[PDB]
């Protein structure tokens, strides 16, 4: 969370199994796999989903969600807004097991 | 620092140093065999509906009086341990009720949260009962009211008397806790089951109510948000059922 | 599709070694066994650089220190022609490695090709492809794919290049022409990194390569667009 | 004398001295963690599911082809272990197969009892793909045809192949037993967990099919019952599924 020092507000992280389909409400949130993310406590929430995998050779594959359990609460008028900045990173527990090229780079002619 | 508490599939932080209020000093447990008692009342134990519950926070505003949850009917709905109440006649649980409070340092105000056991509540119609309406909403709060409710069938909800007829002030007689928003935003209250019998049928009575009065009204400066959320965070203790094989 | 299956954690090919040193094909060129004016020979000046997937994966690392297997797959076609009654005997082919700093063959009967400090291999057709070894020949301690500076500070177009990231030049060419026909050879060289090691990893480049000896890009977006940030319905 | 059995809420009654198939001589197991293997794909077993489920029993008639059910879609809707399926992604579990025969020393004929892995069956149609309702009618039986099926989509039930392609009296090679009149009345046959995968999807996928085929024809002396019940208890064995907690 990336608000003032000042701001103080929950929200709703909801961790979605496989198969299970996202949340539509912040009652099927908080009945599920879920953290209350209290911005005013820390600043900071750490999630490990352990069920990724791939999903093809080349949905049902899990949702992450946060809800507005409360509303961001500041001491004087701020006119922007604040915002959350999101990290993702790999844990140890990951296998690779069959190199192929990736689908983001493309060489139709040659250079020379 | 901060301490997060994972039940089940849930997890929720909270402030390390925050007191916790367990009810008269006695902490939830299982009920005990009375010298190896016969198998005539079978008891059957839950732990998966060990998790928290977040109820939808209620909007606390500058001219806004209490709210009260019944917590056997306000757990009626959220999944399991609701399903546990349908499907089971007798029940037994104790509860930890979590309430937070979101609020800057520019924003004033006192609550008084207060778990009221057998909190049995009198009708605007001295002639009537009240409703299951009026009485409990379930998960959503039912509000108190800055003056006389009116209603064939309503509660009384008069802050004042916080709908029992009693002194509003001397609710701290009940296992409760202040929240100070210049000392304090949070609230924990671990409430044992409380009841004349061992177990008893759980749609059709209320062990107890939550109260969340405020007694010093919020206020905040020229530009702060002018509401403050608080959210009440539920954990069922202990829940116990009527075995439902058979005896032999 | 790919259904769960349960995790071994094979970090096996994830390694650096198993994730670069694979044998892909980096160059292709045609070359007669006639010529107009002796330019009938093929050329390469050794860069990893110019195939935008090998140079994808080597650029997302800074230094790199590694050896150049290099095979030719040479194949030799023959031309439509009035020539009649040819009977080509068997085709020998020519490939000098030309170390970094060494003689240029302007021709294919210059006198760079009968050198002495020049790798050559001679490669008779129907046999094994023909293979050389090319060590880590740098003059520094490691490849740079990177060069924040300039051959020259004084050089506006000299920014990158370096100087240490020279491989060298391949030089292919017929030793005999066979046949008094139209004969063209393909040469299809493979690169194959060996021994790789590699240094403060980088971002994977993002925007697609123009040029092979420039990081130049047009801005591109950090990915695809989506309708809406929430999952709502 | 007589074996009663009891699971969780249900309790049958088997006579003792009564041989068990037990699968291909492995006994249902838990899934075992390889070496302390990572919280990547967390498992979760379920002991209330470990119970008795009887389907409606089938009538064995004089002219009584054969009947099936592909367990993993037969018990879809028995309550728990169906509510698990249908919350589960991932499941796993091997079955208890009770087959009982209730007839008189007046009766004559004898059943092959037979659990058939990966039982993939053909088409009456031979270009198509027979339909989920043909394939498995859940607790209700599947029966075998005297002669050739008809339908666009239906599974060629013709008891020679049973519906496979195989001579049916080559059935034994699967864990099967005979229930002869005139000896046996009961077959158990203990089935674990057969995949190629460790779980995989249950609404997805049958493990197994069990085929009850009558080789010798029912027969009975004149005044005796034309009919005899055939009833079929089944008990799901270790069942495990994808656990649903988030991993930290």
């Amino acid at each position: 969370f990336c608000g003032s020092a000042m701001a103080t507000g929950k929200f709703l992280l909801a961790y979605s199994p496989p198969g299970a389909g996202a949340p539509t409400t912040r009652k099927e949130a908080m009945l599920g796999t879920h953290v209350i993310w209290d911005v005013g406590l820390q600043s900071s929430c750490v999630l490990c989903i352990p069920w990724i995998s791939q999903t093809h050779y080349r949905t049902a594959g899990g949702y992450i969600t946060c809800w507005y359990q409360t509303n961001i609460v500041v001491p004087a008028d701020t006119q922007s807004d604040c915002k959350i900045l999101c990290f993702v990173s790999a844990c140890n527990d990951f296998s690779v097991r069959m190199l192929k090229d990736t689908p983001f780079i493309k060489q139709d002619n040659f250079y020379q | 620092r901060v301490r997060s508490i994972t039940l089940g599939n849930s997890t929720i932080t909270t402030q390390e140093c925050a007191n916790v209020v367990v009810g008269y000093g006695v902490w939830p447990t299982y009920l005990n065999d009375d010298e190896a008692t016969a198998e005539d009342q079978p008891t059957q134990p839950d732990v998966a509906t060990c998790r928290f519950y977040t109820l939808e926070s209620v909007m606390w505003q500058q001219s806004s009086p209490g709210w009260w949850w019944k917590f056997p009917d306000a757990l009626s709905n959220m999944g399991l341990f609701g399903q546990n109440m349908q499907y089971h006649y007798l029940g037994r649980a104790g509860y930890t009720v979590h309430v937070q409070c979101n609020a800057s340092k520019f924003h004033q105000g006192c609550l008084l949260v207060v778990c009221v056991p057998e909190a049995e509540m009198g009708c605007a119609t001295l002639a009537n009962k009240p409703d299951q309406k009026s009485l409990s909403n379930g998960e959503t709060a039912n509000m108190f009211e800055s003056q006389n409710s009116t209603g064939q069938t309503a509660v009384q909800a008069n802050v004042i008397n916080a709908g029992m007829g009693v002194g509003v002030g001397n609710l701290t007689i009940f296992p409760h806790q202040w929240i100070n928003l210049r000392t304090n935003n949070s609230a924990t209250i671990v409430m044992p089951y409380i009841n004349s019998v061992p177990m008893d049928n759980m749609f059709r009575h209320n062990n107890f109510t939550l109260m969340i009065i405020p007694f010093a009204p919020l206020s905040y400066s020229t530009g702060a948000t002018t509401y403050v959320p608080i959210t009440v965070t539920v954990a069922p203790m202990c829940a116990e059922y009527n075995g439902l094989r058979l005896a032999g | 599709q790919t259904r769960h299956v349960k995790n071994y954690h094979s970090r096996s090919e994830s390694t650096v070694e198993n994730f670069l040193c694979r044998s892909a094909c980096v160059f292709y060129t045609t070359y007669r066994n006639h010529g107009t004016d002796g330019d009938n020979f093929g050329y390469w000046v050794i860069s990893t650089r110019q195939v935008a997937q090998l140079r994808r994966k080597l650029e997302m690392f800074t230094y790199a220190r590694f050896d150049l297997e290099l095979t030719f797959v040479i194949t030799s076609t023959q031309e439509q022609s009035t020539i009649q009654g040819q009977d080509s005997p068997v085709l020998t082919h020519q490939i000098m490695y030309v170390p970094p700093g060494g003689p240029v063959p302007t021709k294919v009967n210059s006198y760079s090709w009968q050198t002495s400090t020049n790798p050559s291999v001679f490669w008779t057709e129907g046999s094994a492809p023909p293979r050389m070894s090319i060590p880590f020949i740098s003059i520094g301690n490691a490849y740079s794919m990177f060069y924040d500076g300039w051959a020259k500070f004084d050089k506006q177009g000299t920014y990158g290049i370096n100087t240490l990231n020279n491989m060298g030049t391949l030089y292919m060419r017929h030793v005999n022409d066979g046949s008094p026909g139209p004969i063209v050879s393909t040469v299809r060289i493979y690169f194959k990194p060996k021994h790789v090691k590699t240094w403060v990893p980088r971002p994977p480049r993002l925007c697609q390569y123009q040029k092979a000896g420039n990081v130049n890009f047009e801005p591109t977006g950090v990915t695809e667009s989506r309708t809406d940030i929430t999952t709502m319905q």
